[PDB]
């Protein structure tokens, strides 16, 4: 006849008086374990109980009287985690295993304090991984918590952190209130968090519920993974008592589409127990047992500790088994079960041996304890549409199998994302306009190769004779590079790969330097010619001064592109909202800006020496109003052109920096104030000298 | 006629915390001694203690206490446990036996009344650590404290109890570091931040890596002061397991660290309960303990005299103590906690009386001082006293206490009289030198200086030269020698007069170039149209960007410039500055051009051009060092008052009548 001990916290106040219900459970398994089949050879399963009322110091009384009279027990029954920790801590004393139906505290999974613990109750840590399943299932890596920290949901958290670290899952916020999470639930949305997890208790939870209306926290935006074991209609209960100030329809309107995982409790499928029945005949027999305690159950009110009766159950009958093995590995010689002390340590430990190897399918599913003694359960995930609960699947956490039924009603038909996704799109000149100004630029360089060719008079006729032509070969050349320069400006990041645009970069500004350079070796150059030859009264002197100029904008690109050269400075801008997508993707502009190190220094140094040259040419042809000279007789032209091209170049650059930011219009005026510097210059100089060749 | 009462210690061999129960049952036996051979006490009683080794755990002091329970002579009280894992079960478990429980060596930071009401504490807790070190930042002016804690719970109720305490005292918090293993992260944390004075709550093991790392980034001393508790063992220092910082390196980061303690005997000359003053109760417990040694030895001697009051108390109210003592009935631990709570008396730690259910014992505090800890003082927590006279005086690393907020003044610059004064003199002198020119021009009409050039061109460069050296005097004046309201107007004199200095100057220069290049192959008034370039722009400057001037302090090591308008100087300055290099280089090169030519009615043509040459490099020079080499003020007038000067005097000695004969 063997003798357990059980503490059920019946009559007790605050905490969970969960005995109300495991009490007459294990009752029921008491007969199921001893009446009905031979799963004891010989003996007749006894337990010893008294009430803790969910306190640990009438649990540690409890526990001396009933190890310390008569009756000599084999094992310790607990109910909360308070006594579990009382009892199981100190059980190794007496040599006794304790099990425990309803200590939740992730605290209880060290067995270094409690060697002898076993828990069919599953932790509170056990909804973890199936949390971070469901969010590597959605694609979510960007997730809050919300918590109340009571020194059990910081247990829970820590885990969930961790975990996440091994899951690429992002934190963004951890925020935890005590009492009231209006400071805790605002600052959700300003480090803005779509994925919460609740870590609180359900009176916590509802008065987070109504902190989500007024904030607008709930919607298409926003996912909320609660705890699963709340009860079904959690949300339209303790409304008044409550400072809630919401209203059941909007208590309801928010709780739609929010996950709920849980640890199982009661056998999902039909399949009949080892106990002989199923989850649905252990049910109706517990609510049969339990009206006669007094309890008005088939009109509701549901006793406490009502969802954890199938975890006594198969704790009763999980010492059945385990106390059949002891005794069916122990016939091997004449130890038995009946002669057992609190000294005798053989005993203890084959029952822990049994205790360890225990797999069986009970009323609350397969039963079978981890090697730290927590309990291997099985999660359940549900949803809550329209006000009420949908199971989505199922999760077994010791080996990856996530059984789904399709059935989650994503708003929108799709699954939220974890944050707004931002996608950088590079603004380019417009087609049509790059097209148009490269087809005029094309024309240009056209144009100026015909008159290169055309100067094969240039021994022919004296009217080219007569006007330098090397230095008119000079100016065309430049222009063709120049408007090769102006064709190679719209060419931006929409045409060539990033990783080579700072190849054109340099290139627009060595060209656009080398060919000005060279246009105005023959614009500004030869008035100075025609000035220094006015004033002290051929070819070498011109030339050489060309090639002066040249070499020392050479030098000065050269070290700009040695020394500090320009990359990419793609600039940014608002984040724009773009075409109806009905979908929360940002669409953020980005520029192409050419900037090096020092770049205020060297566009400086440039501009300073073009426009040094450009006020030199425009003074010097102000000296050149009618010095008419024979040999340079195109010394009015190239002088009447200096006028508008320096005009040109300080209306350009100046106003050029201030629309550089404008992709389209900055390209564009920079474009057609070259096309026409170049093509006004050119057409003074040599329609005239055409026109003059042939008449 | 015995009366028994329930202990429990760490004894035996080897387990954790053993020296704290082997080191104080000598004092438990002197006591239980001095009660039973002691006269008007307790009578037609024998103070018994029944004790057993709770080895550290928590489940073999439960065992004990129920083995005690269920058989033997009737327990009165319990004697709490040394260890806060073993005590805590036995504390929530005896609460149904109706017993009082006293402890004797538990500092533990939990046991409130509200949670433990019949667990009352000879030994104070670890709050009791806050009240000193909050004393001294009274003593000696600390406001801005940091907090590094040990994220466990005994380093942290005191610590937030700390910094809800010093919030009244007008003492702010500046960080609060909670390390968990890393210690070296914490302090580059407070670094981050100014903060000198560190509170710092820590176990022995954690305060050695902390120290290591106060070496390891520089804390050392001279500017850091440090206050722990130091409820450590004996040379905890000199224990090498920290990160690899031998003992020689670890009192260098300890040298001047200020550590609260418990007291173990009171040093005062009180006569105890006993009979015996601490000393003598010292030198009995010294000849009686051997090897073994605990501060807790006085402690739990009081522990076991307080008993022995509570038991007198109640044998003196219930005279049926030892034939109607029943667990199961409550109102007799209602006595015992009243016979607990009218506990006052002298002991060898001090006066013993109970509060809330603690002890406010003296608490010790000494100093790491010369490679030693020295003691320096004791604060008696009954009533509220820093005694710092009492141990040995406070050695400050230098003369003064660590200050808690460092302070580097600072005050503007360009200064140093000479400087400014022999640049005046300098001026005071070119201007003497210029009327003296001026006064020679005066002279005209007379053979070669009527054909030179045009005298009257000539006063108006020598105009030019003086008001440069009045621009020099302007700009080079400051914000300290004139009021600050006058800083727009005199950086207005920084420009317009300045500007006026190049267009009275350069532009008489000019004309006369202008005019050789007119001749190559009513004239005057072109100085004043270059007037107009610059004095409309002015203009521009006052009724549109008035002039605000921006104090940057930068690196004030052990000065602020006071630099003109916060306004658009790239967009104006610019402008000016550009379009003065303009009409300089304009000059040089058509002085270049306009090299061998005489062309008599205006002489000195050379001249000119060698004037416009200098004025054209040292213009240059002076702009290159004013938007370059703009440190402060002081250097840039050293450098360019010279320039300015020499510039000045070379164009109105080169041009005037250099000697004519
Ligand atoms: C699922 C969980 N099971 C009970 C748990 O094992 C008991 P426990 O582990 O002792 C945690 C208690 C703490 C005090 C208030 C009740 C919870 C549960 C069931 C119902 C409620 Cl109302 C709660 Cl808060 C928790």
């Amino acid at each position: 006849e063997l003798h357990i001990g059980g503490i059920f916290p019946i009559a007790g106040k605050g905490g969970w008086q969960g005995g109300q219900a495991c009490m007459p459970a294990t009752r029921l398994a008491l007969d199921d374990v001893n009446k009905q089949p031979n799963l004891l050879p010989g003996f007749k399963l006894i337990l010893h109980s008294n009430d803790s009322e969910c306190e640990p110091g009438l649990g540690a009384s409890v526990m001396y009287n009933l190890l310390y009279n008569k009756p000599q027990k084999l094992m310790l029954l607990a109910g909360c985690s308070t006594v579990c920790t009382t009892v199981a801590e100190a059980a190794k004393m007496w040599n006794l295993i304790v099990l425990c139906y309803g200590a939740s505290s992730p605290a209880l999974s060290d067995r270094k304090r409690f060697p002898t613990l076993f828990r069919t109750h599953p932790s509170a840590t056990v909804h973890n991984p199936t949390r971070i399943k469901l969010m590597k299932k959605f694609g979510w890596s960007r997730v809050a918590i919300l918590q109340q920290a009571e020194e059990v949901f910081i247990s829970t958290v820590e885990d969930l952190e961790n975990r996440c670290m091994e899951a690429g899952v992002e934190i963004v916020t951890r925020q935890s209130f005590l009492s009231d999470p209006t400071d805790a639930v605002r600052n959700l949305r300003r480090q803005d968090a779509r994925i919460i997890v609740g870590l609180f208790y359900v009176v916590a939870a509802r008065r987070v519920l109504c902190e989500m209306y007024k904030q607008q926290l709930y919607g298409r935006a926003h996912v909320w993974f609660f705890i699963g074991w709340y009860e079904d209609n959690w949300y339209e209960v303790n409304l008044k008592a409550e400072g809630i100030t919401c209203t059941v329809e909007q208590m309801r309107i928010a709780a739609e589409g929010h996950l709920t995982t849980e640890a199982l409790m009661w056998n999902q499928n039909n399949q009949t127990t080892i106990s002989g029945m199923t989850a649905e005949e252990f049910r109706h027999r517990l609510n049969q047992a339990l009206i006669e305690e007094g309890y008005d159950i088939n009109h509701d009110r549901y006793p406490e500790g009502y969802q954890e009766a199938p975890l006594a159950y198969d704790a009763v009958w999980s010492v059945a088994l385990a106390f059949n093995k002891t005794m069916e590995r122990l016939t091997t010689g004449k130890k038995s079960l009946r002669d057992f002390t609190y000294t005798d340590k053989e005993i203890a430990d084959e029952i822990y041996a049994a205790m360890n190897s225990t797999q069986f399918l009970g009323v609350s599913g397969v039963v079978a304890f981890s090697s730290q003694g927590d309990r291997i359960a099985l999660t359940q995930i549900e949803q809550m549409i329209d006000g009420k609960y949908e199971k989505l699947g199922y999760y077994d956490t010791q080996l990856d199998n996530l059984s789904w039924l399709n059935t989650e009603q994503w708003i929108g038909g799709k699954v939220p994302q974890d944050r707004t996704i931002v996608t950088h799109v590079l603004r380019t000149v417009s087609l049509p306009l790059f097209v148009c100004m490269c087809t005029i630029s094309s024309c240009g360089i056209f144009v100026a190769f015909a008159l290169i060719i055309f100067n094969i008079w240039n021994k022919h006729r004296r009217v080219i004779q007569s006007s330098h032509p090397v230095c008119n070969t000079i100016m065309l050349f430049g222009v063709i590079i120049c408007l090769i320069s102006v064709i190679l400006l719209g060419i931006d990041g929409r045409f060539v790969s990033p990783e080579e645009y700072p190849k054109i970069c340099q290139a627009r500004a060595w060209l656009l330097s080398t060919g000005f350079t060279l246009a105005y070796g023959a614009m500004f150059s030869k008035v100075w010619r025609v000035h220094r030859f006015t004033t002290k009264a051929e070819p070498w002197k011109l030339y050489t001064m060309v090639s002066g100029l040249l070499s020392i904008d050479l030098v000065i690109l050269l070290s700009w592109q040695i020394f500090d050269p320009l990359q990419r400075y793609l600039e940014t801008f608002p984040l724009e909202d773009p075409v109806s997508t009905t979908d929360d993707i940002k669409i953020r502009p980005e520029l192409e800006h050419c900037e090096s190190q020092r770049n205020s220094m060297w566009l400086g140094l440039v501009y300073g020496f073009k426009g040094l040259i450009l006020v030199f040419g425009l003074f010097l042809a102000y000296e050149t109003r009618s010095i008419k000279v024979k040999q340079i007789n195109d010394s009015r032209y190239v002088g009447m052109s200096i006028y508008n091209v320096v005009v040109l170049c300080l209306i350009t650059a100046p106003v050029g920096m201030v629309i550089a930011s404008q992709q389209d219009a900055s390209f564009a005026f920079v474009a057609l104030a070259v096309i026409f510097c170049c093509f006004l210059s050119m057409l003074l100089i040599f329609v005239p000298k055409v026109i003059e060749v042939i008449r | 006629s015995d009366v028994y009462i329930a202990g429990f210690f760490p004894y035996g061999d080897g387990v954790e915390n053993s020296y704290t129960g082997r080191g104080v049952m000598p004092s438990v036996k002197l006591a239980l001694g001095h009660v039973n051979e002691h006269g008007k006490i307790l009578a037609n009683y024998r103070l018994h203690m029944w004790w057993n080794d709770t080895q550290c755990n928590a489940a073999v002091g439960v065992k004990s206490f129920f083995d005690m329970m269920h058989s033997g002579p009737n327990k009165v009280m319990l004697f709490g446990a040394a260890c806060t894992h073993v005590t805590d079960p036995i504390a929530k478990a005896s609460k149904h036996w109706h017993l009082t429980q006293l402890s004797y060596a538990d500092t533990h930071p939990m046991f409130t009344k509200d949670a433990f009401p019949n667990f009352f504490r000879v030994v104070p807790s670890e709050n009791a650590f806050n009240a000193p070190r909050l004393a001294l930042l009274k003593e000696f002016n600390w406001t801005r404290v940091g907090t590094v804690y040990q994220n466990e719970p005994r380093y942290s109720l005191p610590h937030n109890h700390m910094v809800a305490d010093l919030d009244a005292m007008e003492v702010e918090v500046v960080e609060t570091q909670s390390f968990v293993n890393d210690v070296a992260e914490s302090l580059k944390k407070l670094r981050e931040k100014d903060v000198r004075i560190i509170l710092g709550n820590f176990n022995e093991h954690f305060a050695r890596k902390a120290f290591c790392e106060a070496y390891k980034l520089d804390m050392y001393g001279r500017a850091y002061q440090w206050l722990i508790m130091a409820t450590y063992s004996t040379d905890w220092w000199n224990v090498t397991q920290d990160s690899e910082c031998s003992v020689e390196e670890i009192a260098t980061a300890l040298e001047g660290a200020i550590l609260v303690d418990l007291l173990p005997l009171s040093t005062s000359g009180d006569i105890t309960v006993a009979g015996i003053t601490a000393d003598e109760y010292l030198v009995e417990y010294d000849r009686l303990r051997g090897t073994e040694y605990s501060r807790f030895h006085g402690y739990t001697y009081d522990g076991i005299w307080a008993a022995a009051l509570a038991i007198q108390y109640v044998a003196e109210k219930r005279e049926d103590l030892l034939t109607h003592f029943d667990y199961r009935v409550k109102d007799w631990e209602s006595v015992f906690l009243e016979a607990l709570r009218n506990t006052s008396f002298e002991g060898v730690t001090g006066p013993v009386r109970f509060y809330n259910n603690e002890r406010k014992a003296n608490i010790l505090i000494n100093q790491f001082q010369l490679g030693q800890m020295e003691k320096i003082g004791e604060y008696h927590s009954q009533k509220s006293h820093l005694d710092l006279s009492l141990g040995k005086p406070v050695k400050w690393v230098g003369k003064t206490p660590p200050k808690d907020r460092t302070l580097i003044y600072i005050e503007h610059s360009q200064v140093n009289p000479t400087i400014y004064i022999v640049s005046a003199s300098a001026s005071v002198i070119g201007v003497i030198i210029a009327t003296v020119f001026l006064a020679f021009n005066i002279k005209y009409r007379n053979q070669r200086y009527i054909k030179m050039s045009s005298p009257h061109l000539n006063n108006l460069i020598i105009v030019g030269c003086m008001i440069t050296y009045l621009s020099i005097i302007f700009l080079g004046l400051d914000t300290t020698l004139s009021s600050v309201a006058a800083f727009p107007y005199i950086c207005t004199a920084r420009a317009w007069i300045l500007m006026a200095g190049f267009s009275l100057s350069f532009g008489a220069m000019f004309s006369k170039t202008w005019r050789v290049h007119s001749i190559f192959t009513q004239l005057f008034m072109v100085v004043g149209v270059l007037l107009a370039i610059d004095i409309a722009i002015i203009t521009t400057w006052q009724i549109a960007d008035p002039f605000y001037r921006e104090t940057k302090q930068l690196e004030p090591l052990h000065p602020e410039n006071e630099y003109c308008q916060s306004e658009h100087m790239t967009i104006f300055v610019s402008i000016i500055y550009a379009y003065k290099g303009l009409l300089l280089v304009f000059g040089a090169f058509l002085a270049w051009e306009t090299r061998h030519v005489s062309i008599p009615a205006l002489n000195d043509s050379k001249h000119i051009g060698f004037s416009v040459y200098n004025v054209f490099i040292t213009c240059l020079a002076g702009a290159a060092i004013s938007l370059v080499l703009s440190d402060r003020k002081d250097l840039v007038f050293v450098l360019l008052s010279f320039f300015i000067i020499f510039c000045t005097t070379a164009t109105l000695c080169l041009v005037f009548v250099p000697k004519l004969v």
